[PDB]
DNA sequence: GCATTAATGCATCCGCGGCCGCCCTGGAGAATCCCGGTGCCGAGGCCGCTCAATTGGTCGTAGACAGCTCTAGCACCGCTTAAACGCAC
DNA sequence: TGCGTTTAAGCGGTGCTAGAGCTGTCTACGACCAATTGAGCGGCCTCGGCACCGGGATTCTCCAGGGCGGCCGCGGATGCATTAATGC
């Protein structure tokens, strides 16, 4: 996960992010620093609660 | 050709990484359960909330730290650095018990 | 042809005999001067019951074996018979201070 | 037909040589320090409450002040052993 | 550990006086209670200090190639043994 946001901040390494419903919850603290522009939820009955 | 760290290496960077850390070194729920089941035979029916194991896990491991640490230094004065059985037994005995 | 002992022998009966002795192995005398001694440059122009001499030297003796049974089990933790400096000073760093 | 004697298949004992591992020097890579960078949350300044510290008076009461009493600490004297020190193996 | 000696406590006894110990007395001096108000305290909501990670400069450890004196595979001899054509 490191290794991955080795070149995360500074450049546009990546036009898009791929990421999992469980590991968000656990990286909130570095996923929430990046601004975004769209984000989507796949299978929303799983956040209806 | 794989990189690897002689023995021993790691064993000062862990000792500098723990000394300027002050958290608690052992899992909560063992812990308590250990608590709760010694509890027991004295008396049935406990009651532990949050609170009143934090401290019982905080005289622990600052005794246990100070137990280590005079082993150390008579496994030192054993001219030697791996500790072994008696080094604690002369430890404790020395130290009042 | 003279009759002289194996070295440490001698040893072994005056602990025999030491140990069934409760009497000072202090001199009443310097005991005495060293306490007026502390006195004189402790405060100028003091005085000293007959009492409150007897607990002084009686606290010594119990303070000079314990700390000597730790010195010597910290020798014999050592793997050697004869007491050095490091065996007392750790046996005083162990007992607390 | 039998010994026999030169031709022949190895016999096993070295001669030689193919056979490496250690220090010193060549940088190479992981770990650390340190503040931006932003999100988080609780420290505390402010608002409203309330209860006991302060004030004074009443009143009785324990301790400094002698005052005295007596008492053992000490400085001193001289005898009797008695361990301590220096030495040597 | 063992010995000659010498510096020295242990001991018997005295005269005292600085000092420990028990006792009236009053005189400071606090124990206790109306009465108040004012500082300590319960609650709250925010922004600035703090938590945690990023990007490089820096600092630390650790890898391998190369020149140092001894090597264990091999080949042949030339003896031990075998063997077949021939004189007897």
């Amino acid at each position: 996960r490191k290794e991955k946001r080795k070149g995360w901040n500074k450049p546009d390494a990546f036009h898009v992010c791929i990421v999992s419903y469980q590991l968000v919850v656990q990286d909130q603290h570095s996923f929430k620093r990046k601004r975004w522009q769209y984000m989507v939820l796949d299978e929303a009955h799983n956040i209806k609660n | 050709k794989p990189h690897r760290y002689k023995p021993g290496t790691v064993a000062l960077r862990e000792i500098r990484r723990f000394q300027k850390s002050t958290e608690l070194l052992i899992r909560k729920l063992p812990f308590q359960r250990l608590v709760r089941e010694i509890a027991q035979d004295f008396k049935t029916d406990l009651r532990f909330q949050s609170s009143a194991i934090g401290a019982l896990q905080e005289s622990v491991e600052a005794y246990l730290v100070s137990l280590f640490e005079d082993t150390n230094l008579a496994a030192i004065h054993a001219k030697r650095v791996t500790i072994q059985k008696k080094e604690i037994k002369l430890a404790r005995r020395l130290r009042g018990e």
